[PDB]
């Protein structure tokens, strides 16, 4: 919760996972391959 | 109530920090451009702003 600013300055969509799993089962557009595979959605992507 | 910096007789002034690796995080939330080009690696004059 606190540090919501800090972490938001590199993150260009906002790390929703879950959201992104039902999209693409439900087969609607998926993010950007450059908005995937950036460090800050990828290192938690990969341990989820 | 008084956190916005005062106004004098005619002008607001301020003291900041600058640090030039802000320039660095600015420029990459802002240069999301195609494939080819890179961006510059002298400072732009929208980062004093």
């Amino acid at each position: 919760d606190p540090v919501t600013d800090e972490l938001i300055v590199v993150r260009p969509i906002g790390f929703e996972p879950l959201q992104w799993v039902r999209a693409l089962a439900a087969e609607d557009p998926v993010p950007s391959d450059k908005h995937l595979t950036s460090a800050a959605v990828s290192v938690p992507g990969v341990l989820l | 109530p008084e956190f916005l910096p005062a106004v004098a007789n005619g002008t607001a002034t301020l003291t900041v920090d600058w640090h030039p690796e802000r320039v660095a995080d600015h420029t990459g939330v802002t240069a999301t451009f195609g494939e080819p080009l890179a961006p510059s690696l002298t400072n732009v004059p929208d980062a004093l702003v």
